[PDB]
């Protein structure tokens, strides 16, 4: 569980990614691309070339449901439920793999936020994408 | 591998008394009961919405008879799964888009059917010496993924 | 989370271990320890060798704990609240161990219980030591 | 280590500007802090209690130094980590009982140190490299366990 402490890091460091979330939706998914190779066998249909507007369009959405998760922080299962749904029943992506995301994400943050990724931020971080890992895989079986 | 001659001989000697046909229905049957996501690979077999539907439908008994088919001619060359495996390993990549984490599941549900099957047979040494061997093989299998 | 049915697959299923769950704690363990060595990593204080005393001992402990898991279905975190604590801030094992015992729970369950390991036993027991493990995690930060 | 020429010069041009003892310290100290569980094998270090408390203790900021520097060695045999790292897997093994599982988390915090540190300069490309050299490391440093 999230403690106060973890919330007001995450409304913080989340709060300063802003407007370039989009963006760095985008560059997690193809660090995720190349550090975990495994992770393109969920995305055979998209374009990963290097500046794909398909990758570009999916950060994007990706970061709007992290977005939508932080402004909902005291009922995330219920705010990202859909999309608990949508993974469990569609997608069907291996829990592993949120993992390598979450790991992604965490390289992608502190890439660009040299100032407020301390150790308590990085803590803080970790817990809420496994929170969201959890949430996303709960209706899998 | 890294079997042991004594490991290496277990292996062999209780792969000799199973029914690759049975095993093979059962193992993958289990897979998209006990794991229902890896289902997504299967959605042209029919009906998989109970164990019943799922232990019952013939194109699940024949996919795993293919599949442990290959597995029981892997613990042939147990000394090079690599090259064994890599035709299969391409194709299992660039052609049905499988994630390897898929093989690992696989691996220890075949295990537990193994116990389910040997009983008293399939004693802790067994299990320890069959674990290499599905780890081996998965590795294998995911080798050529790019 | 435990559907009803599940919840009935276990009862059973544990209800025909009964006097043995002792030595089914006891082999679960020994299978852990051959198949993967680095579990025995956290019991450095133990004598590792066939038909050891703390070895058996300890096996009834866990079969114990189980049991009192398997009663209280609908309160796990409650009935394992001590259990949770003592992993968490004592034993502190790394979480990718208890899919390791889990694991080797299945294989000799599985062995015993011919009959009763069905498809849709194993899928019930499977989920049920995820919760377990779910569970014995949940404080570790 | 499927490590390709250009990925090992990519590897090296990097490390070329790394502080090790810094860098040490503030590995070792998050990975205590974002995972305590890890702190269980320095009860010797005095107060973990918290992250202040961590990445300010002389002890563990000696210890990450000598972790990184051991670590940098390995970065000169890239070739040969599983011959570099044995006395060392054998010392984690039957000494210190450590789980190998921690070589790899701290694998991961490495590489977001090396983020935080180098910014953009930390492309996706040199992050896959690290990646595949971090998971090399935690491979030779467990190949000892039995
Ligand atoms: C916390 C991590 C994740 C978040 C927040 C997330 C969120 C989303 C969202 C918002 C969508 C688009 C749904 C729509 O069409 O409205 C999506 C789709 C998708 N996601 Fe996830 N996801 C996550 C993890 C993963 C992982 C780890 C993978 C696999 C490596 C994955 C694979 C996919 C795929 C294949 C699609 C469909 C894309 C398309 O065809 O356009 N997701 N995800
Ligand atoms: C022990 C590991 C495995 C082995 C040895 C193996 C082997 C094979 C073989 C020999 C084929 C025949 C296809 C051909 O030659 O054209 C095949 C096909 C296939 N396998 Fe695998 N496989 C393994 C694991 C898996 C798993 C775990 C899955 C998914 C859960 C999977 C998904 C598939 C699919 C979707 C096909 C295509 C079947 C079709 O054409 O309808 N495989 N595999
Ligand atoms: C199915 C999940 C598990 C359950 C229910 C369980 C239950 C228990 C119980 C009942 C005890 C003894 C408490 C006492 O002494 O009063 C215990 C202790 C312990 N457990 Fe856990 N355990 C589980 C998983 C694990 C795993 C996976 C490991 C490591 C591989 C582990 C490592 C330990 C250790 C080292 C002790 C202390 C032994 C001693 O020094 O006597 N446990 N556990
Ligand atoms: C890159 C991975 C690692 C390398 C290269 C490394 C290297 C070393 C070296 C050179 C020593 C001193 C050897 C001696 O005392 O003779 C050491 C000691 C030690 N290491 Fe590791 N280490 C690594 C990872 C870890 C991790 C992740 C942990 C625990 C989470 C750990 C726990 C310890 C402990 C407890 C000691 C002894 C401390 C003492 O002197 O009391 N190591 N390590």
């Amino acid at each position: 569980v999230l403690s106060p402490a973890d919330k007001t890091n995450v409304k913080a460091a989340w709060g300063k990614v802003g407007a370039h979330a989009g963006e760095y939706g985008a560059e997690a998914l193809e660090r995720m691309f190349l550090s975990f190779p495994t992770t393109k066998t969920y995305f055979p249909h998209f374009d990963l070339s290097h500046g794909s507007a398909q990758v570009k369009g999916h950060g994007k959405k990706v970061a709007d449901a992290l977005t939508n998760a932080v402004a909902h922080v005291d009922d995330m299962p219920n705010a990202l439920s859909a999309l608990s749904d949508l993974h469990a029943h569609k997608l069907r992506v291996d829990p592993v793999n949120f993992k390598l995301l979450s790991h992604c994400l965490l390289v992608t943050l502190a890439a660009h936020l040299p100032a407020e990724f301390t150790p308590a931020v990085h803590a803080s971080l970790d817990k809420f994408l496994a929170s969201v890992s959890t949430v996303l895989t709960s209706k899998y079986r | 591998m890294h079997l042991t001659p004594e490991e290496k001989s277990a292996v062999t000697a209780l792969w000799g008394k199973v029914n690759v046909d049975e095993v093979g229905g059962e193992a993958l049957g289990r897979l998209l009961v006990v794991y229902p996501w890896t289902q997504r690979f299967f959605e042209s077999f029919g009906d998989l919405s109970t164990p019943d539907a799922v232990m019952g439908n013939p194109k699940v008994k024949a996919h795993g008879k293919k599949v442990l088919g290959a597995f029981s001619d892997g613990l042939a060359h147990l000394d090079n799964l690599k090259g064994t495996f890599a035709t299969l390993s391409e194709l299992h990549c660039d052609k049905l888009a499988v994630d390897p984490e898929n093989f690992r599941l696989l691996g220890n549900v075949l295990v537990c059917v193994l116990a389910h099957h040997f009983g008293k047979e399939f004693t802790p040494p067994v299990q320890a010496a069959y674990q290499k061997v599905v780890a081996g093989v998965a590795n294998a299998l995911a080798h050529k993924y790019h």
